């Protein structure tokens, strides 16, 4: 989650000079994996129920 | 004759009634989208 | 030459030769419709010579499509072309479409078709090849001596109560 | 805050095509014209025009093109006024839209001035008397509802009962030789009937490409917005009023139809925070439309000769809308769905027509006698007509018969072939002069034509076509008493 | 290298088939109008098209699919784009949804195009055989044209479209593919056993060849409902853009008021007439404007929209109703009275009307047609107040107008020329469809040993091109036409009309009441 965070960082031009920072959130909709979302950039990596 | 003239004071009725009610239907839609906002006012000086 | 101009007054192409050559390389004459189609969003409205290249193609095509077409018909769709062309386009039919309409007529064997259209060159056109008529003729000929010169069904007696309304 | 052109606010809210945007140094005056200068990804170039102030700093405006792809906060940079529509002899032959921007593909055109599609109605004092006939070549309105030059005049009627061909007609019995110009308003109707307009003027030279034109189109349809539907006509009044002003010449305007205007203002109106009134139109439906009404009038300037067609829904000619705009007319022509029905051609309802010039003072003492007695002639046999269809026609009076076979062919003779409706009735037009009209219903009046056949009347030109069309069914009527003979 | 989507808040409140969301703090926003997908799951999305945007941030939604997985706290992604669906030859005989999803049976396209401009257009001039003598004599339509068909429940207003679609499927296998006419039938809230039926029947004649269904059925959300008659024209528009003509049926906008409806109310928008809201004239209004006749410059494709209203106890004076009648370029009006009086089509001459006119119409039928128009008048005029030759064929031209499927061009304007002419005065009404059907589909000089004529046979069924292009007043064709006439009309009235009025027999006399029901029910 941390690598997928800093590479939409820099993605991201508007954020060059803003610091990174994680905050967990707990989503009971996803059962494995893991999603990102900066600044409307949102990355999904996670599965639910099959 | 009879016949008509009920059945036509039994429509204005019905119309005058649902006119008023559309109209008041209205009414009531916008009264409900208006919102109250935060009031702007002394409340500690009471 | 001289510049055309559409329903608006607004110039259309008529540089219309290349089109031309691609509807005389087209192996089956539904092709060459979209030709037509595609002159038409080009602004290159077709004149009489792109009208005989088509009908052209649609004798000298093997069939509609790469698949076969229910209930299709050479003659109909020529037909169909001539129409919009006089009426939706304002041109008069030349002789060389109404021979080819004959020929097409003459090769699928239609020899009613082939009376009509004879009349229609010999009212229109300044009469009608004497070829195409004495292979009309033939074909008439050889219909009637064989016995197929109306469907069988037509010929049956019928009564008032012996036709069966689907 | 005087000049405000030029002034920035956000877009705050998007409900269907109102919008409100947000001004920090204050919204600009009502009915200024905002330009969205963010670049949404957009087709087409959205403006906005104020209508409302909700406070010192937003301002509801109404957009005249799609709100589609539009976010909130999205720049607006204020125009600096209201809505400019170009003006002069440069904007004949061609076709512009509510914003006064050509769509006719033709190249720019060349504009010296341009003016606000809002302006101030005449007052009291530029009000001008023209009270003279206008010879429309129509037997009915000619006789029974003149019109006059330089009056508002109006076409009611339903769907389908003739409202377009009426307009149509007038445009070719009045446009083509019209001395001064001419400004063609379509307002939420189809555009199919805008190009066929537009070729019809092409063929007939009213404008004339390589020439010289004398007319102008403006059209805001159907598919458009309510908000482009709403300043159409003030558009195309706008360029009318220039045209009677500064050229000061005698112009036509042609408004079809002008019920749209008032559809897109209750359209609105919901959106705008508006209680509905009665039947459902806007609570200012009354000065909306009367607004629009005072300024198409003549001045001591000029003189605009107004020709507009009105919308009534599902034939109720008490509808709100209808009722509001008898009172703004000087000649109302009022179609019937009954009398298209029976074939009669303009379906117009004489018993319902009134005109201002109908007094002797104006026109000639027999005209209006003639008129008089035909209008008369109409009620007795409409009252006639239920005793008919008690008793029957045998069991009247001979005093009575005689009015019965009168009214029936002066019913008959009021039909004419028009010439734009030849497709519709495949045989030609007719033109017919005034006097020949009074002369023909003062004869038909006194009993000089009861030997005629009744059908001689239906759907000819004046009293020589009358003739000429009885010599033929007596014609034909003999070759078929031939035929019978020989059997 | 991720494919990252635009998170712009969460759902706040569901209710029905409209859902309400709320911005996160910080995010790009929506676009108006747009398309946004709800992550029902990891890997799954609803969708949703954009309604409203409200001064507190929260953002009006219209539920397109998976509603039951919606629920509220759940992200929402944005496109960013309007909806688009596919477009193409490849969607033909396909059942599909508003938003593109195929229905398995038992190119995009924006769906808020413009319509063509004024100078984009061109007349109306080539016809869209219905195949019914009724409406393409006395009701022409043209290409490109508007023609509404309204009625009461149960009057035929979905046969009689059903039966256009599938008259132009004979037309289509003979001619070119240039002039092939392609169909969009839109159900709107209709039962999904009625769209089953409809693909079946199409199926049968072989129409999905050269038709696509778009259905929205009733169980589907309002959203679905709404949106279907943008997607059925926006799949038309890409043939219409490419030099080729299009037919769109709505079946039918009075549903989709409902939804529009129903989806305003749900949204806190002001209700207005019928509780409607204040913008339902200009839903329909831009969307029967897309259809159009491009002029020669863009192509000369074509859109023609037979949208279909339903009144209640023939009430034309409802609100929608008056708003279709008054964007539409003519009605067919379904009579329910004549309907019952077993007039089928019940089309009501009287309160029908096309603007277009003779335009519409093929040389071959405008002469037919504008004789036909006064006989019929008079007929009407005479019968409400004397066997005159106007009475005696004004109702052999009632009695040929019943029918029960579309009628080929050839048929239908030689039996209308028949009785123009006079070769059925002596044919008693009863008989006429009888007479009409040994007509079509026997040659009584062939049977009998008389026919002399050349080429003009009923069974040369080739010969309806050459009918269109010279006409049947023309020398090559109307002596033929004549003698054939001539020939049919005599063998008929001895052989067989003799018989007929000779029966007693109560077996013969049911034998031929069938005969002539079945007749009825032939041709
Ligand atoms: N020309 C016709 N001849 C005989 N029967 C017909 C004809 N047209 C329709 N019908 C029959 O009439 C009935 C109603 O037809 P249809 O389904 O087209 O009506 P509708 O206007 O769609 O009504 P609704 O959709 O409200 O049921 C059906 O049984 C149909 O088969
Ligand atoms: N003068 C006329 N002669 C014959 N038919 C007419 C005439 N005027 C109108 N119509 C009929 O009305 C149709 C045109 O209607 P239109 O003028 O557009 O009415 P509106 O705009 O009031 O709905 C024609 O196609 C025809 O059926
Ligand atoms: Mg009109
Ligand atoms: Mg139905």
């Amino acid at each position: 989650a941390r690598r997928v965070a800093e590479e939409l960082h820099k993605g991201l031009k508007e954020l060059a000079d803003y610091t990174l920072v994680l905050k967990t959130v707990v989503d009971r909709t996803i059962v494995k994996g893991f999603a990102v979302e900066l600044a409307g950039q949102y990355v999904n990596k996670a599965e639910g129920q099959q | 004759q009879q016949r008509t003239s009920s059945l036509y004071n039994k429509t204005r009725q019905f119309g005058i009634t649902a006119a008023l009610i559309e109209i008041l239907s209205a009414m009531s839609s916008l009264e409900g989208n208006a919102m109250k906002g935060v009031r702007r006012n002394k409340f500690w000086e009471g | 030459a001289a510049k055309k101009y559409d329903l608006f007054g607004y110039e259309v192409d008529t540089n219309t030769a290349p089109w031309i050559e691609k509807i005389k390389k087209c192996k089956y004459y539904d092709e060459a419709g979209e030709v037509l189609v595609n002159m038409n969003v080009s602004n290159c409205p077709p004149d009489i010579a792109t009208y005989n290249a088509t009908l052209q193609c649609i004798y000298q095509s093997p069939s509609k499509q790469s698949t076969p077409v229910d209930n299709e018909s050479k003659f109909c769709a020529m037909m169909d072309l001539l129409e919009e062309m006089q009426h939706r386009n304002r041109l008069k039919p030349n002789e060389e479409s109404w021979t080819w309409v004959m020929k097409e007529c003459v090769k699928s064997g239609q020899f009613r078709l082939g009376y009509c259209i004879q009349q229609v060159m010999e009212t229109e056109c300044k009469g009608c090849p004497a070829d195409l008529v004495k292979a009309n003729e033939a074909n008439a000929q050889k219909a009637k001596t064989e016995g197929k010169e109306h469907p069988g069904h037509l010929s049956q007696q019928a009564g008032l109560f012996d036709v069966k309304v689907e | 805050v005087a000049d405000h052109k030029g002034r920035v606010g956000h877009v705050s809210q998007v409900i269907g095509a109102v919008v409100d945007v947000h001004f920090a140094d204050g919204v600009p005056p009502v009915l200024t014209a905002l330009d969205v200068v963010d670049k949404l990804g957009r087709d087409e170039p959205l403006t906005l025009e104020i209508v409302q102030h909700l406070d010192a700093h937003t301002g509801r405006c109404i957009a005249m093109q799609t709100t589609d792809l539009l976010k909130l906060k999205a720049k607006v940079v204020s125009t600096g006024g209201n809505i400019s529509v170009p003006v002069g002899r440069e904007t004949l032959g061609r076709i512009f839209n509510v914003l006064g921007d050509a769509i006719d593909q033709r190249g720019p055109v060349g504009e010296k001035l341009r003016m606000p599609i809002h302006a101030v109605a005449p007052k009291l004092a530029d009000q001008a008397a023209e009270d003279a006939v206008l010879t429309t070549g129509i037997k009915v309105i000619d006789l029974i509802l003149p019109y006059c030059k330089g009056g508002k005049i109006g076409l009611f009627g339903g769907a389908g009962v003739g409202k377009t061909v009426i307009i149509m007609e007038l445009i070719n019995n009045v446009a083509k030789g019209h001395g001064g110009f001419s400004v063609f308003a379509g307002v939420g109707e189809r555009t199919r009937e805008g190009t066929d307009l537009y070729l019809e003027m092409m063929q007939s030279k009213v404008i004339d490409l390589k020439g010289e034109s004398k007319c102008v189109l403006v059209y805001g349809q159907m598919n458009e917005p309510p908000g482009a539907r709403a300043r159409v006509a003030q558009s195309a009044l706008t360029m009318a009023e220039y045209f009677r002003d500064v050229e000061g010449q005698d112009v036509l305007l042609f408004i079809d139809n002008i019920f749209r205007f008032t559809q897109a203002n209750s359209e609105v109106s919901a959106l705008l925070g508006r209680i509905p009134a009665a039947v459902g139109y806007q609570p200012t439906l009354a000065e909306d439309l009367g607004q629009l009404q005072e300024r198409i009038t003549s001045t001591t300037k000029g003189s605009i000769t107004s020709v507009q067609a009105v919308y009534v829904p599902a034939d109720d000619i008490t509808d709100p809308a209808p009722a509001t705009t008898f009172s703004h007319l000087d000649a109302t022509t009022v179609l019937d769905r009954a009398v298209a029905e029976s074939g009669i051609y303009p379906a117009v309802n004489p018993l319902e027509c009134a005109s201002r010039i109908m007094d002797p003072d104006v026109i000639s003492v027999d005209h209006y006698n003639v008129a008089q007695d035909v209008v008369q002639m109409l009620t007795k046999y409409r009252e006639l007509q239920d005793i008919i269809a008690v008793l029957g026609i045998d069991e009247l009076s001979e005093e009575d018969k005689l009015i019965v076979d009168r009214a029936r062919k002066l019913v008959k003779f009021l039909s004419q072939p028009f010439q734009v409706a030849e497709v519709f009735t495949g045989m030609t037009g007719h033109y017919v002069q005034l006097d020949d009209t009074i002369d023909s219903f003062s004869g038909l009046l006194m009993g000089t034509y009861d030997q005629v056949p009744e059908m001689a009347f239906y759907m000819v030109g004046g009293i020589n076509s009358v003739l000429e069309k009885a010599k033929k069914m007596a014609e034909e009527a003999a070759e078929l008493e031939k035929m019978r003979r020989a059997r | 290298f991720f494919k990252t989507t635009e998170m712009i808040g969460y759902v706040h409140s569901i209710d029905g088939t409209i859902a309400t969301l709320i911005p996160a703090p910080g995010n790009p926003g929506v676009a108006y109008n747009t398309i946004i997908q709800i992550q029902v799951s990891p890997t799954t999305f609803a969708a949703g098209l954009v309604f409203n945007l409200e001064k507190d941030g929260r953002i009006g939604i219209i539920l397109m699919d998976n509603i039951t997985e919606v629920q509220s706290g759940q992200k929402v992604m944005a496109t960013g784009q309007l909806l688009h669906i596919p477009v193409g030859a490849g969607v033909l005989g396909k059942v599909v949804n508003p938003l593109g999803h195929e229905v398995p049976v038992g190119t995009l396209g924006k769906v808020d195009t413009g319509a063509p401009n004024i100078v984009s257009r061109s007349p109306v001039n080539y016809n869209l055989l219905t195949g019914f003598k009724a409406v393409d004599t006395m009701i022409p339509i043209g290409r490109g044209q508007r023609e509404l068909i309204v009625g009461d429940r149960q009057t035929g207003k979905t046969s009689i479209a059903v039966s256009t679609i599938i008259n132009q499927v004979r037309i289509n296998q003979q001619i070119l593919s240039k002039n092939a006419v392609i169909s969009i039938y839109v159900s709107i809230g209709q039962r999904c056993s009625n769209v089953a039926r409809i693909h079946r029947l199409l199926q049968s004649y072989g129409a999905l060849r050269y038709t696509t269904v778009m259905a929205a059925t009733a169980a589907e959300p309002a959203g679905l409902q709404y949106l279907a008659p943008y997607a059925g024209v926006t799949m038309g528009e890409y043939f219409m853009n490419r030099g080729r003509h299009c037919l769109c049926v709505y079946d039918d906008l009075s549903k989709q008021a409902v939804a529009y409806r129903q989806i305003s109310l749900l949204l806190r928008r002001p209700p207005g007439r019928e509780a409607y809201p204040g913008d339902v004239f200009y839903l329909h209004s831009r969307l029967l404007e897309r259809a159009a006749m491009l002029s020669p410059g863009k192509g000369g494709g074509s859109v023609t929209a037979l949208p279909i209203v339903e009144t209640l106890s023939n009430d034309v004076t409802a609100y929608i109703v008056t708003n279709v009648i008054s964007i539409t370029d003519g009605q067919i009006y379904l009579d329910t009275k004549l309907f019952t009086g077993g007039q089928r089509p019940a089309v009501n001459i009287g309160l029908s009307v096309s603007r277009v006119g003779s335009s519409a119409q093929n040389a071959a039928m405008k002469g037919v047609a504008g004789k036909l128009k006064g006989i019929l008048a008079e007929y009407r005029k005479l019968a409400a107040d004397v066997q005159t030759i106007p009475m005696i064929r004004g109702a052999r031209f009632v009695a040929l107008f019943n029918q029960k499927q579309p009628s080929y061009f050839m048929n239908a304007i030689v039996s209308l020329y028949a009785c123009l002419n006079g070769y059925l005065d002596d044919v008693k009404v009863q008989y006429v469809k009888f007479y009409e059907y040994l007509l079509v589909h026997r040659d009584l000089g062939i049977m009998y040993g008389t026919a002399k004529n050349k080429f003009f046979y009923m069974y040369v069924q080739e010969l309806n091109y050459l009918i269109r292009f010279f006409t049947l007043n023309s020398p090559i064709l109307h002596g033929e036409l004549e003698e054939m006439l001539k020939q049919h009309t005599h063998l008929f009235l001895q052989h067989y009309q003799s018989k007929m009025n000779a029966i007693k027999s109560e077996k013969d006399v049911k034998a031929l009441k069938n005969l002539l029901y079945s007749c009825k029910r032939a041709v």
